[PDB]
């Protein structure tokens, strides 16, 4: 049975994400523009990345008991998850018609070779299509959705938490939400196995995240490059 | 370790 508490969770994190996703995707007209061994798209595609980051910063300020971390602690906790979010967030736009990110316009659809002129490789690449796909094809619930952004957030085990067992602690009562509301409101067959595969989400974005970081280090260690990048993606991802 | 930046947009 979903409690009040639990009921109220799933509210304040459905109107995060309403506060923080724009679905007509106006602001894009401010980045630098695409440009479709020279990395054409890294200007755009770090311009959306830094704007991204400011949206992940402002759904985590809203989880509940976020707050309570230390700064050290939300610091660690949106570093380490701030790709992970994206990626799931990005869903969204993501469509399996032609395997794109499509944000309301050519210019800002991307697919993967737009991915790979910012830098990236196919060892990125496809599994994060795959990924992608995998999301898309659970079908996921808004509410579903939201829970899953704010359970990668709020995670225990990423390098250099200090207070681990309150993350923990804040990370279980959205678990348990999640749990509760696929056995009370997602109706079979869509529900089988839908938290464990959700849960397979978080471990696939690990290994995400692991190998945005080292193509990030490889990419962002050469000057020229890191010119285009922002201060805000350099203060997050490494300088 | 200086995240002004992030730490600004925490509050
Ligand atoms: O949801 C919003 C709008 C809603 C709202 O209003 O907020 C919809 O927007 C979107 C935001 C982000 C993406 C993505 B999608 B996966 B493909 B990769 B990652 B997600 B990010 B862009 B497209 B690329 C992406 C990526 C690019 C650059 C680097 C890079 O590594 C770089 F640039 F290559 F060096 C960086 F440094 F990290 F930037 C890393 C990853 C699509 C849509």
């Amino acid at each position: 049975k979903l409690s009040e508490e639990q009921q109220h969770i799933i509210a304040i994190l459905l109107d995060a994400h309403h506060k923080t996703y724009d679905p007509t995707y106006a602001d894009f007209r401010d980045f630098r523009p695409p440009v479709r061994s020279p990395l054409s798209m890294l200007p755009h595609l770090a311009d959306l990345v830094s704007y991204s980051i400011q949206k992940v910063i402002g759904f985590a300020k809203m989880i509940p008991g976020f707050r309570d971390l230390t700064s050290d602690d939300q610091i660690v906790l949106l570093k380490s998850s701030a790709i992970e979010v994206i990626m799931l967030r990005s869903n969204q736009s993501f469509t399996m018609d032609d395997m794109s990110w499509d944000c309301g316009s050519q210019d800002y659809k991307y697919d993967v070779t737009d991915v790979s002129k910012a830098g990236h490789t196919l060892e990125l690449i496809e599994p994060l299509i795959k990924f992608q796909v995998g999301l898309k094809k659970l079908n996921l619930h808004e509410e579903e959705h939201v829970l899953l952004m704010a359970i990668c957030i709020v995670s225990p085990d990423r390098p250099g938490v200090q207070d681990a067992k309150l993350v923990e602690a804040i990370q279980d009562r959205l678990s348990n939400t999640l749990q509760t509301y696929i056995r009370c409101r997602h109706p079979p067959p869509g529900s089988h196995q839908l938290y464990a595969k959700m849960i397979q989400k978080l471990a696939d974005l690990r290994s995400l995240n692991e190998e945005h970081s080292k193509q990030y280090r490889s990419l962002s260690f050469q000057p020229e490059n890191s010119m285009k990048l922002t201060p805000l993606v350099l203060e997050v991802f490494g300088n | 370790k200086n995240h002004p930046m992030l730490m600004n947009l925490l509050k």
